């Protein structure tokens, strides 16, 4: 059955050019640029273009809706060939991927070490040593299976770390001790492993044609876009833009049945709060990641 | 001691911040 589509009754543009921003609490600068809201306003309206079609049976699968997901944001890159090729691929079960804990996410350490489901850990390194770490560790349960997802974690012995990372460089070169930052920085998300994406691929599937029910009230259709958000974003199917892709799918199934999500509060970079929890936490702090204030 | 992460002041073997993706070991 077919269903409403994208509302008539607009946000704001003050709120269309923060779709998709990355509200860092540490720089909401970036939020507040010509082509951030430039950028935020195209996806708003790719996303109600999307909205439109899953309403007339167009879309039938969320890897399809993921694709005009990566269509809209690849027609965003002004960047080249590799870069391009990143946005458009996804994570293949030969690679790992790894965020390292640097600006502009500085505001995550803080949001690990006072975690309180992190655990206090050992972390074993060739060059560092050993050292203790703050690590949370995302896991979904998915048919009552437990699937490990991203991993944070967060050095803390740091005047060992200063010292010892200075030392380091001298010898094998920065050169050679850049090289193992970008894998194995103290601070980083090891995301999703890539093996895991067929099965989440399929749980997404089966999670997007149920929210493209008729029958579903405003509670259970929310719930079931707060998961599909949570799952998409927390996988990270893609080499990159992951996050703009969730955001963006979450919200073209919103339209589809004629709902105007507002954009995400400041501070609430919806990927990263969707990866430092679990699914049903996430699904109830949903509805307030969103600046649901007149 | 240092903030969290802040030992990795001025290092130019600062990694990049953004997903970096690697073979397999
Ligand atoms: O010019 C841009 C590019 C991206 N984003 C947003 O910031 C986050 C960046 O993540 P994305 O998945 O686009 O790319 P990646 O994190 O892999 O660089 C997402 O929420 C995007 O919507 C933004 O506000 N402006
Ligand atoms: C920042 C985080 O890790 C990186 C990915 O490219 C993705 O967009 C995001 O989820």
């Amino acid at each position: 059955r077919a269903l409403p589509g994208p509302s008539q009754r607009q946000l704001e543009v003050y709120d269309q050019c923060l779709i998709g921003a990355a509200r860092w609490p540490d720089d909401s600068s970036k939020s507040n640029t010509p082509e951030n809201r430039a950028y935020c306003q195209s996806m708003y309206n790719s996303i109600r273009s999307a909205g439109d079609e899953i309403s007339r049976g167009g879309i039938t699968s969320f890897e399809e809706l993921w694709g005009r997901a990566t269509e809209w944001r690849l027609s965003k890159l002004q960047r080249g060939e590799p870069l391009y090729s990143a946005f458009a691929s996804e994570r293949t079960s030969d690679t790992d991927a790894v965020t390292p804990l640097v600006k502009p996410y500085k505001s995550v350490l803080a949001r690990v070490v006072d975690h309180e489901d992190a655990h206090d850990e050992i972390m074993q390194d060739n060059l560092f040593g050993d050292l203790n770490v703050k690590v949370y560790r995302q896991t979904a349960y998915l048919h009552g299976n437990v699937i490990p997802l991203n991993t944070f974690r967060v050095a803390t012995d740091t005047e060992y770390l200063r010292d010892r990372v200075a030392h380091l460089r001298t010898e094998l070169g920065a050169k050679a001790l850049k090289q193992h930052l970008q894998r194995y920085n103290p601070d980083r998300i090891d995301h999703t492993n890539a093996s895991y994406l067929p099965i989440i691929k399929d749980h997404l599937n089966d999670l997007y044609r149920q929210a493209i029910s008729s029958d579903l009230s405003q509670a259970e259709l929310i719930s079931l876009i707060a998961r599909t958000h949570w799952w998409a974003a927390s996988a990270m199917p893609d080499q990159r833009g992951s996050a703009a892709k969730a955001e963006f799918a979450a919200r073209a199934i919103a339209s589809a049945h004629g709902i105007e999500l507002p954009p995400f509060r400041n501070g609430n970079v919806s990927d990263i709060e969707a990866m430092l929890s679990g699914e049903e936490e996430f699904v109830e702090k949903y509805r307030s990641l969103l600046d649901s204030d007149c | 001691a240092p903030k969290f992460g802040d030992w990795d002041e001025n290092n130019p073997s600062s990694a990049d911040g953004y997903t970096h993706i690697f073979n397999k070991v």
